[PDB]
């Protein structure tokens, strides 16, 4: 008991040290990756059946 | 006709491997499939041992029948997240210790499972065949001890035929699917070498039973 | 000797009959094919009942045609040819597709560990191309001398078979007998004693297998054994009229009938054959809707 | 034709 | 004694990890991106239907070539195959035939499966011999192999129902690290793109991120009301998606260490079996109970598209790593590649 | 992996000869079978395939009615029943397995021979036949196709068969580009589709041979005639 409560409480004071950025900023970065990624992702934006090796 | 000659060797070895990959089929759908449970302690062993960590597989053949059972005892895992994966076993096979009613109480704990698996989703059509274990001991200790321990509404003659058979009642009345599967008792000891051909015959019956619903016949 | 005519209602009841039945065949074994096309055993066997009953009563329109015009036909020799085909291959084919329904499930049913590699080797789509080639072959006699024509003591084409393309008058009784009872014995007396005896072992094993102590058993006992012998009492009854008929009235060419029961052959045999066209419109109640799974998918998909 | 039959009706024998 | 003082910490540290979570949450994404633009309709085609198992098909992983893919079906079959001709290139008979999982090694050179028996098998596709051969048998959990993954031809880590993940090394058969702390069965990883982290997802709704050379367990993820089925990281590796038996997925930020959207429609009630996005991330795709795959807006939380034509549940799915193709597996034993 | 085989010897001309190729060490039945000969101071000639599962048999046209290729796997042996033996069928007779799926290396096991003797194809052009070396330096080895080798599937079909002096051909490179298992990164090749190239970085004692393009686009499979490195 004592020593999974410890082990516990221990992991939560590693969990709760962690440096944290807000979520707009968050949100941002993931706006940002799918923005420079749009062109290069054939399932939104489909290829020409030239390019599509499963015709 | 467009393809190169590389191309054309790999297309025959495709259509090999889907020949061989029938073949197994065809051999496969002939065997039996038997999930085998059982509560603590109930005899399980006694049974595998007749019909001869995760999970162990049993193989035996009997009159011209091939059969596979699963003990799928010590997977100790959540079993709504693996026991779909025997939606399509021919029948379940459930062991039940007999002195277990006077041991929550261990005949309660028995049919509480009994009863989660008869009327889970996952074998709404799958027979069951319930071996009741250990009627030597239960006959022992019937006369030392009335069913009362673990059914306080019986009331009925402290004797092995009249306990054992309300007990089958008792177990029987947890199906809630009467005219959807079948539930097939067999009373049993350590030394019955019937067992194999009541698996037999209740397992033709299930074939049986099957292949009339699946000719439409239903 | 006596005179050979029509009952005055038949040339106004049989066009009805016939148009009736296509209406009702049409539309229950058209119900059928979208359901199993447009949606386990026995269902190669249904789609090809139903093509072979469809296919059975579509053309039936042309003889009722046919039959309100007093038997003349407007409609060329290809047309009789066609017709007369389709309406043969497709009644070997539906008595051969019920055989091979019966025989699947005696293989399925009665002992079925030990017929497995049978069922297998010569069931499923080997039964049906089997009998739809056999049935194909069987009815070319009506492709090569089923023809129009127009007997002039009326100015009205007919089909007919005339058999002077291989015998001559003086041995055209024999092509006539013969292929008539060649037709009544490989489309009756051997696919019936087939339906028969399947049938028998498959409720021997019914009867033995449903214990009638536990209700439910008792049920389905009584469910079981009802539509074998519905199924086993419809084939019968819808086709054994019209082969009885059929062979008194040509063997009375041979013997001399009083003439009395001649006419009553020969003006009662349409609506034996409006008979056997009921099977192919009963067929989908008693082998596809029949089961209640398939009866809900085709429910559920048109409700 | 031989038989009254033969025309008449679908089924030719 | 202490025990009490344990448990009155443990509760403090919630309550602050919970104040601290909220201290950062400024801004919903539902907000940042309501104005960027919506996907339109996705609308996607059965290019390719695998057929050859009999059995209801469990899990599919695609090789880094993006043709190649393995299936593992309960016929007790791994089968290879080559996406562009639906070719099998190999079929591989399984020892036991209760396979939960199937990796195919980043090399090509390695396949791994595993379920209810407990083992993760590694089979060499590439011998003198020219057959498939095992070479290894990974043994030590007491639990199902609900999921592995190679890291490298020598490293796989695997999770089991037995409440815990393992990074083996394949040459010695051993475990090198143990991942412990989830409380229930672990139902599913995902692998990091540069792999030095992983995310495991449990039946207790909690996904957890894992230090693959530390061996530690650096942030828990909670929100879910129901088992996490499914686990898949986000392109960039800065954020991953769950999917559950709520019939929710839900999109986590490691960063901000919350979750950031949830993807929900009323009339879906049924668990979500998969989820993988699209090559920029910008779209999740999710299977599903009711045997279709529902194709997400990650941005907006919308649903861009569907893809039906299975007749079973959905199992697993697997976009290229090019994002040409998606395939989805089923239990009605098929594959198919959609586009 | 091992092929043996045996079955040669001096024959008459007109007589029959079985030459008999037995396996050891694979799969056999997995492979795909080949007879390619040599001629004692000439190049590869290819005679006969006989595919995995024996669905698929081959022929070159000078040998084709005469020779039976066929096949024993529960016996793990390849068979070529000759007949009608000509003075042009002088050969040593060598065993080739060759594996057919996505990414396999065809023709990559040759055996050690076995020798008789007797008392529209794609022309495959290597115009050098000999090279002077030296140990340590670099060569090209060049072969020209009759017809393009790249086929509208991407893959251009030409292998690289190395022969040292007194031993059977090793496999090279498959398919233009791709270095055969064991084979050092020394070995490099490159191509257009009509015009290959076989580049060595740096030259050792043990890579002097002959060197032999073939294509394995149409069949009858055909080689070069080879280039020979001296050092």
């Amino acid at each position: 008991s004592i020593a999974q409560a410890r082990k516990l409480v221990e992991q939560l004071k590693m969990e709760a040290n962690i440096d944290r950025i807000k979520v707009s900023k968050a949100a941002a970065d993931l706006m940002a990756y799918c923005e420079a990624h749009a062109k290069e992702d054939p399932l939104l934006t489909p290829v020409p059946a030239s390019e599509n090796p499963f015709r | 006709c467009t393809l190169s000659a590389e191309d054309k060797a790999a297309v025959e070895r495709s259509k090999m491997i889907d020949r061989n990959l029938r073949e197994d089929g065809e051999k496969a759908a002939r065997e039996v499939k038997l999930l085998l449970l059982g509560a603590g302690e109930s005899g399980k062993n006694t049974i595998v041992k007749q019909m001869k960590t995760g999970i162990v597989e049993t193989h035996f053949t009997f009159k011209d029948l091939h059969f596979k059972m699963f003990d799928v005892g010590a997977q100790r895992s959540e079993r709504k997240k693996w026991i779909h994966c025997f939606e399509g076993v021919t029948a379940i096979i459930f062991c039940v210790a007999l002195s277990d009613y006077d041991l929550m109480n261990r005949m309660h704990a028995s049919m509480k499972l009994f009863d989660s698996i008869c009327n889970n989703k996952w074998f709404t059509d799958t027979s069951i065949i319930l071996f009741l274990n250990k009627k030597d001991l239960f006959e022992e200790k019937i006369k030392k001890s009335p069913l009362t321990i673990c059914y306080p509404e019986y009331a009925g003659s402290n004797t092995y035929e009249e306990a054992a058979a309300y007990i089958q009642c008792q177990f029987e009345d947890l199906n809630k699917r009467k005219d959807t599967k079948e539930i097939y008792t067999h009373f049993t000891c350590s030394t019955d070498t019937k067992n194999v051909q009541f698996v037999f015959d209740a397992v033709t019956d299930v074939i049986i039973k099957n292949n009339l619903k699946d000719c439409g016949l239903f | 000797e006596c005179e050979y005519t029509d009952w005055k209602s038949s040339g106004a009841l049989i066009p009805a009959i016939y148009m009736l039945v296509f209406l009702l065949g049409t539309t229950g074994n058209g119900l059928v094919l979208w359901t199993v096309f447009r949606s386990r055993s026995a269902d190669i066997f249904i789609a090809s009942l139903a093509v072979a009953d469809l296919t059975f009563v579509v053309t039936l329109p042309l003889w009722a045609t046919y039959t309100y015009r007093d038997y003349d036909w407007p409609f060329g020799t290809f047309f009789c040819k066609l017709s007369s085909y389709l309406i043969f291959v497709n009644m070997y084919a539906s008595v051969f597709c019920l055989t091979g329904l019966s025989f699947d499930r005696y293989l399925a049913i009665v002992r079925p560990v030990a017929n497995a590699r049978l069922r297998l080797r010569v069931s499923g789509a080997v039964a049906t191309a089997v009998l739809w080639v056999l049935a194909a072959l069987l009815a070319m006699p009506v492709m090569v001398l089923r023809t129009t024509g127009d007997l002039e003591n009326t100015t009205k084409v007919q089909c007919y078979m005339d058999y002077s393309m291989v015998a001559t008058v003086s041995s055209e009784w024999a092509w006539e007998v013969g292929l008539g009872v060649s037709s009544t014995t490989v489309g009756f007396v051997v696919p019936f004693t087939i339906m028969l005896t399947c049938y028998f072992f498959i409720a021997q094993t019914i009867a033995g297998h449903f214990r009638k102590e536990r209700i439910e058993g008792l049920r389905k006992r009584r469910r079981l054994l009802s539509i074998i012998v519905v199924l086993v009492v419809t084939f019968a009854l819808c086709w054994m009229p019209y082969h009885l008929v059929k062979t008194l009235y040509m063997l009375g060419s041979l013997l001399h009938w009083p003439c009395d029961f001649d006419l009553f052959l020969m003006n009662i045999f349409p609506y034996c054959t409006c008979i056997s066209y009921v099977n192919s419109c009963l067929n989908p109640f008693l082998y596809a809707f029949f089961d209640p799974r398939f009866r809900q998918a085709c429910t559920s998909m048109l409700c | 034709c031989r038989p009254r039959l033969c025309h008449k009706g679908p089924m030719p024998f | 004694s202490e025990l009490d003082q344990l448990r009155q910490e443990a509760e403090q540290l919630k309550n602050q990890i919970r104040d601290a979570r909220k201290a950062c949450a400024d801004a919903t994404l539902s907000q940042i991106t309501n104005n960027i633009d919506p996907v339109g309709r996705i609308q996607m085609r059965t290019r390719r239907t695998l057929r050859g198992h009999l059995a209801k098909i469990y899990a599919m992983h695609w090789g880094t070539d993006s043709r190649l893919l393995v299936s593992a079906s309960q016929d007790g079959k791994l089968i290879i195959w080559d996406s562009y001709t639906t070719n099998k290139v190999h079929a591989i008979p399984l020892r036991s035939s209760w396979v939960m999982t199937c990796a195919y090694a980043p090399s090509g050179n390695y396949v791994a499966c595993g379920g209810l028996d407990n083992i993760c098998s590694i089979y060499n596709l590439k011998t003198r011999e020219g057959n498939v051969r095992v070479s290894r048998e990974l043994a030590g959990h007491t639990g199902y192999l609900s999921c592995c993954r190679f890291l490298d031809d020598n490293q796989i880590v695997t999770s089991s129902g037995d409440t815990t993940c393992a990074l083996w090394d394949i040459e010695t058969g051993q475990q090198t690290t143990t991942f412990t702390g989830h409380t229930g069965d672990v139902m599913s990883l995902s692998l990091a793109p540069d792999t030095r982290l992983f995310v495991s997802g449990a039946c207790d709704a909690s996904a957890k991120l894992w230090d693959v050379r530390e061996g530690m367990c650096r942030q828990t993820f909670t929100g879910h009301e129901s088992d996490i089925n499914a686990i898949c990281f986000f392109p960039n590796g800065n954020a991953f998606a769950t999917g559950s038996d709520d019939a929710t997925c839900r999109l986590f930020d490691l960063r901000a260490d919350q979750e950031l959207m949830t993807y929900s429609h009323d009339n879906i009630i049924c668990g979500i079996t998969s989820v993988s996005f699209s090559k920029s991330g910008r779209l999740l795709l999710a299977g599903y109970d009711d045997f279709n795959c529902n194709v997400w807006d990650a941005l907006k939380a919308d649903r861009a598209g569907v893809l039906a034509g299975h007749d079973n549940r959905v199992s697993c799915l697997g976009v290229t790593d090019d994002g040409m193709a998606v395939a989805t597996g089923s239990w009605d034993s098929f594959l198919k590649i959609w586009n | 992996v091992q092929l043996v085989e045996s079955g040669g010897g001096l024959v008459q001309p007109g007589g029959s000869r079985k030459l008999s190729c037995s396996a050891s060490g694979f799969a056999f039945s997995s492979f795909g079978m080949h007879w390619v000969r040599q001629a004692p101071e000439k190049g590869l000639e290819w005679v006969a395939y006989i595919s995995s599962g024996s669905g698929t048999i081959y022929y070159a046209d000078t040998v084709k009615g005469r020779f039976t290729i066929s096949r024993d796997d529960p016996k793990n042996t390849l068979f070529l029943q000759m007949t009608s033996l000509r003075s042009e069928d002088t050969a040593m007779y060598y065993c080739v397995r060759s594996i057919y799926y996505y990414g396999s290396s065809p023709f990559d096991f040759w055996g050690q021979g076995t020798t008789l003797t007797v008392s529209s194809d794609i022309v495959m052009t290597q115009a050098t036949s000999s090279v002077p070396v030296t140990p340590g330096e670099s060569v090209s080895i060049s072969c020209r196709s009759s017809k393009s080798l790249l086929h509208s599937n991407g893959n251009t079909y030409l292998y690289w068969f190395l022969q040292r002096p007194g031993q059977s051909p090793q496999l090279l490179i498959y398919r233009m580009s791709n270095l055969a298992s064991g084979v050092p990164d020394r070995f490099s090749g490159s191509g257009s589709g009509t015009a290959f190239t076989l580049t060595i970085s740096r030259l050792e004692a043990e890579d002097v041979g002959v060197y032999y393009c073939m294509q394995h686009l149409e069949y009858p499979l055909t080689f070069g005639a080879g280039t020979k490195l001296e050092l």
